[PDB]
């Protein structure tokens, strides 16, 4: 990376927030060509400012661009939810441009939500194929830190757990699964398996069973 | 920086000629159209001739084709205007003004007055222009036969401002100078009221307080 | 001496208004002598940079022929006046040569171009299908249609005009403020001398 | 050769008002190289536009030129008081080859106010010296044109009259204009008569003032 | 409306070659300049490689440099980017993208405006594994869902009723299971009234392994 750029940032919610890229005098610093970008998860970067401090049409003007140096900032007040993204710079460089190493912004103050929680059993042809696997999925959470834990009736599972890290889906919740995997033979032994999702200091727990 | 110095005012006899010089600072001087503007009292401005000293080749209006030769000295950076068999008519003040290549501006001197008379200096007589007994009367002073300009003229030591007309001078055939001062005043108080006008004549250090009665 | 008349260089450098820059002024010099210590030795110049040839040694040498381009535009843009350098400017609105030989001489003109009163009105060519050549003009207004519907000579969602004002009038930045741009191209060919220096 | 023609020669107006002075050209001119100027009396001229249309240091917005070709102007929006002047245009050049513009007066408009008359026999003191000066004033009138013819005898006198006339009186907006008749003593006690006929706008007929050489 | 689209993703061995397009729609393509930028995970977007209109300019980004080709035919309104010896380093989502007005440097002047999805490029020795799609039998809303297991490389498509059933529908990010395989499971919540009235099915696309699945969700 040519241009760095602080790895990450944050600002309470309706406040303010500034993103640095800092360049060298051949691009950032050499011409007035900077642009920034907006990328959220799972989409196209999104252009929201262009020559140092304009905007293009549809850009709120809580985003405001400027540079001084080889160093040109973006600034975005009145804090949102939606704000939360990677941010990126752009700047000419004499036929190329350059991209700085993004930054990924956090809106903090936001009002916790609990995930919701589907576990579903091993499906009928998946166990005619000596297979077995359960899986959690854990949705509609903020913020994304959250804890899985599998338990065999009232024990825990030591194997065959596999999890996501969790990301942001939509419209900017978070979104995990966990995979049990089991023998034909393990998932009929015990009378129920049970996925226990700790999100903030509480915990949702769905159980589901061979027999039932 | 680019300053255009012209030479001391002249008094030259008819016949005689005169050469007036300007000095130019600045380094503007060599690439430079240097022109020579002339006005005479009650008139307009006249150009008579150009010259670029890079060249040395002068350019004359008709009017000033025979008599008028314009030189430069590159060395000195100064460019001059010589007149020659000088009469009344050829009475003005001589500009010198110049234009760069490098610009459309223009430089101006600051003016050579040249007066054409064979008179020396010389102070001014002091004639009353005495009130007529035939509401506002009128009564002056005229200030006859001096030379050269200016005189001053005051009533009643400068306590007396209102109504006063003090004229501009007119030079006359003889090459003397002439103005007359005038004020208008109520004619109940000139009987009552006296009225002197002092005149100040600093070339030829000549005071005259001269007293306006009625006749 | 043999060419005996001044270069009116006047009407270049000290003129009341300037072209925008995508319609840039060209005039042409030739057959006569100039001073040019009164340009190297002048101090109203925030730029004066010389490509192929010594600012101080221009009344040395003698041109066949010598063009002065005149125009305005913005302070950051004065470097993209100069060989091998690229911008808004460069690419689309005036361009100088890789063996450009002269001089490129600005000036903050901010008291000329911004004044209270305004009216001049400076722009320049946003966006061109092609890079300018060297010292190309393109004064061109057409709309331009990027999108599928037609235009019809009106701007539009996809319907771009090619030109946008400068808005020099507010108060801004040093950088964003107007300069006035002479570019003097000296050529040196096999015709006889012509400009020379005095 | 070129000749610039300026018009009008007079311009009659109040302040606050917009004032427009044209410079005709007898050929196309270079708009690089028309300059104006403006002269106040007793000073040199002040440049005031240059290059048709460039403001000299220090003249205000007010004033600006324009034109091309043959068609010169220069415009005055509003006038202030110390603009009431006269202005010269000059065309110029890289040549030595220069013209002027006759020049545009512009003063201040007014009622029309007719003159005063005064007569003034010449002194007995001058009379010592050999010269008789014979003084007609003409006292806050306007407008400026004015005619004075000397009578001696009733015979209409010619070359031996001077003229002078003041500013435009800056209170008033009034002129003055005295006539000096000049005789020899000898000529001045041949006669008897002495008189100046007034001719002005302001005055439905003629006004002489006169008196006789020896009445009181 | 103005689109880019890129076409041409998958996995590549390392050393070998692959070749990425673009289809571009709603603009004249004959007169515009087209970029391809690349974001590698765990890293920034990262300019690549530009052509001009007609060609004549073409650049290409220092790490990229006599590995990659770029090339355009005006008259399909179609971008290319050839990709030889490719490494590891090389893996990355490529965009197309262009800026909104012509001209071969405009787009850094005004910003790259208009977007391509992005076409993975998966460079790798792991071979090619196609998924295993089992039905996840829904037990007043409900949840029902398909499984994609075991798979490789990312990514997958799982769509539902041939991409008419769009609301409600969740599909989550994939795993990386310690075998190596990812697997990812796709849910829809639906009406309880319609489990007896309506047809869920998921429909699985893995271009990789060229695997088409139609697999149908009913109650158990
Ligand atoms: C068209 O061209 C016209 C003519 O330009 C001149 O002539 C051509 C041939 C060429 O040589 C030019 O280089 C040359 O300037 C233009 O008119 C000229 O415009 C100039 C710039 O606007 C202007 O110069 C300024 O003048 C001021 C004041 O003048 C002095 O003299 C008068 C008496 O004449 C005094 O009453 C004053 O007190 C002044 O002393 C002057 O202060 C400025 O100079 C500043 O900068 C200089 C270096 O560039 C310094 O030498 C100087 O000290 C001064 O101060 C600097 O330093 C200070 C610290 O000591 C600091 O505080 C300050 O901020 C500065 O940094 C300046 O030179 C000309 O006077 C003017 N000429 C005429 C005749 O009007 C015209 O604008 C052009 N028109 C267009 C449309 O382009
Ligand atoms: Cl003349």
């Amino acid at each position: 990376s040519v241009v760095t750029q602080p790895p990450s940032a944050s600002g309470s919610l309706g406040q303010s927030v500034t993103i640095s890229c800092t360049g060298t005098s051949s691009d950032v610093g050499g011409y007035n060509y900077v642009s920034w970008y907006q990328q959220h998860p799972g989409k196209a970067p999104k252009l929201m400012i262009f020559e140092v401090s304009k905007r293009p049409s549809g850009v709120p003007d809580r985003f405001s661009g400027s540079k001084s140096g080889n160093t040109a900032s973006l600034t975005v007040s009145g804090l949102q939810a939606e704000d939360e993204a990677d941010y990126y710079c752009s700047s000419y460089a004499g036929n190329k441009g350059v991209f700085g190493g993004g930054t990924k912004l956090t809106v903090l103050g936001q009002p916790k939500a609990n995930p919701t929680v589907t576990l579903f059993p091993p499906s009928s042809e998946e166990l005619q194929a000596n297979k077995a696997t359960l899986v959690c999925l854990i949705s509609d959470f903020y913020p994304g830190a959250v804890t899985v834990a599998w338990k065999a009736d009232s024990s825990p599972v030591k194997a065959g757990v596999e999890t996501t890290t969790p990301s942001k889906q939509s419209n900017n919740k978070y979104a995990a699964s966990s995979y049990l995997s089991l023998t034909p033979e393990q998932w009929k032994s015990h009378r129920s398996y049970s996925c226990q999702v700790t999100h903030e200091g509480s915990t949702v727990e769905k159980t589901v069973a061979p027999t039932e | 920086e680019v300053q255009l110095v012209q030479s001391g005012a002249e008094v030259k006899k008819p016949g005689s000629s005169v050469k007036v010089s300007c000095k130019a600072s600045g380094g503007t001087f060599s690439s430079s159209v240097i022109s020579w503007v002339r006005q005479a009292p009650g008139q307009g401005l006249e150009w008579m001739g150009g010259i670029i000293p890079l060249f040395g080749s002068a350019n004359y209006a008709q009017k000033f084709q025979g008599r008028v030769t314009i030189t430069a000295d590159e060395s000195t950076s100064t460019a001059y205007m010589e007149m020659t068999s000088l009469r009344s008519e050829d009475t003005a003040v001589y500009y010198c003004a110049k234009v760069s290549q490098w610009a459309l501006i223009l430089f101006w001197g600051q003016g050579t007055l040249v007066t054409v008379s064979s008179a020396s200096t010389k102070g001014p007589s002091v004639f009353p222009l005495a009130p007529s007994s035939k509401g506002t009367a009128a009564l002056g002073c005229l200030v006859k036969d001096y030379f050269p300009e200016p005189v001053t003229v005051s009533w009643n030591s400068g306590a007396l401002t209102s109504g006063v007309h003090t004229f501009p001078a007119v030079l006359q055939s003889s090459g003397l100078y002439s103005l007359s001062s005038v004020v208008t005043v109520p004619s109940s108080s000139l009987g009552t009221q006296t009225y002197i006008c002092n005149v100040n004549h600093k070339p030829s250090n000549t005071k005259v307080d001269k007293k306006v009665e009625p006749k | 001496h043999h060419h005996t008349n001044l270069c009116p260089f006047g009407e270049v450098f000290n003129a009341t208004r300037f072209a925008s820059v995508y319609a840039w002024n060209r005039k042409r010099i030739s057959n006569c002598v100039a001073d040019y210590s009164v340009l190297y030795n002048s101090a109203s110049f925030s730029t004066f940079k010389c490509y192929g040839v010594s600012p101080t040694k221009l009344n040395d040498l003698c041109f066949t022929n010598v063009y002065a381009d005149s125009f305005v535009i913005r302070g950051d843009e004065v470097r993209q006046i100069a060989p091998g350098q690229t911008g808004k400017i460069a690419d689309y609105n005036y361009k100088l040569p890789d063996d450009f030989t002269g001089c490129v001489i600005a000036w903050n003109s901010n008291n000329l171009d911004s004044k209270v009163g305004g009216n001049y009105n400076y722009r320049y060519r946003l966006f061109r299908k092609s890079n300018l050549k060297p010292f190309e003009r393109d004064i061109s207004t057409e709309i331009y249609q990027a999108g599928s519907k037609p235009c019809n000579g009106v701007e539009g969602f996809n319907c771009y005009f090619p030109l946008q004002s400068y808005g020099f009038q507010p108060t801004n930045g040093v950088g964003y403020q107007p300069y006035r741009v002479v570019v003097l191209s000296f050529e040196l060919l096999h015709a006889p001398a012509t400009v020379c220096g005095k | 050769a070129i000749r610039m023609t300026q018009s009008p020669g007079t311009l009659s107006l109040s302040p606050g008002e917009r004032a427009t002075l044209s410079c005709r050209a007898s050929q196309s001119v270079s708009s690089s190289y028309l300059a104006w100027y403006q002269q106040k009396p007793g000073q040199a001229p002040r440049l005031l536009i240059y290059g048709a249309s460039s403001r000299a240091t220090g003249i205000p917005d007010r004033f600006s030129g324009s034109g091309s070709g043959t068609d010169f102007t220069l415009t005055i929006s509003r006038l202030e008081p110390e603009d009431f002047a006269v202005y010269y245009c000059q065309q110029y050049g890289t040549s030595p080859s220069w013209t002027f513009g006759q020049g545009t007066k512009v003063e201040i408009k007014r009622t029309v106010a007719a003159p005063s008359v005064f007569i003034f026999p010449p002194s007995d003191e001058q009379l010592k010296s050999g010269t008789a000066s014979v003084v007609c004033l003409l006292n806050n009138f306007y407008p400026r044109e004015a005619k004075v013819q000397w009578k001696v005898d009733n015979a209409l006198q010619s070359g031996n009259s001077q003229e002078s006339v003041t500013e435009q009186d800056s209170k008033d907006s009034t002129y003055s204009l005295s006539s000096t008749l000049t005789l020899s003593k000898a000529d001045y006690e041949k006669h008897k008569v002495y008189a100046c006929e007034v001719t002005h706008q302001g005055l439905s007929s003629p006004v002489t003032k006169s008196f006789n050489r020896g009445e009181c | 409306e103005v689109q880019l689209l890129e076409t041409g993703g998958g996995l590549v061995q390392p050393g070998r070659s692959l070749r990425l397009s673009c289809a571009a729609s709603g603009f004249p393509f004959d007169d515009y300049a087209i970029h391809w930028v690349r974001l590698a995970p765990g890293k920034g977007l990262e300019w690549v490689s530009s052509i001009s209109w007609d060609s004549g300019s073409i650049g290409y980004a220092d790490s990229v440099k006599g590995r990659f080709t770029i090339s355009r035919d005006n008259a399909k309104n179609s971008l290319y980017l050839q990709m030889n010896s490719l490494r590891a380093e090389d893996t990355a989502l490529y965009y197309c993208a262009k800026g909104a007005f012509p001209g071969y440097s405009s787009g850094w002047y005004y910003g790259l405006d208009v977007w391509g999805q992005g076409a993975t490029v998966t460079v790798s020795s792991a071979s090619t594994k196609g998924p295993s799609v089992f039905p996840l039998a829904p037990s007043g809303t409900a949840a029902l869902g398909c499984l994609v297991k075991d798979y490789f490389p990312e990514p997958v498509t799982v769509s539902w009723n041939s991409g008419a059933l769009t609301s409600g529908v969740h599909t989550f990010p994939a795993v990386l299971q310690s075998s190596g395989l990812y697997s990812l499971s796709s849910v829809v919540t639906v009406p309880s009234s319609s489990l007896g009235t309506q047809t869920y099915i998921c429909n699985v696309n893995h271009k990789p392994s060229n695997t088409k699945v139609d697999k149908r969700v009913e109650p158990k």
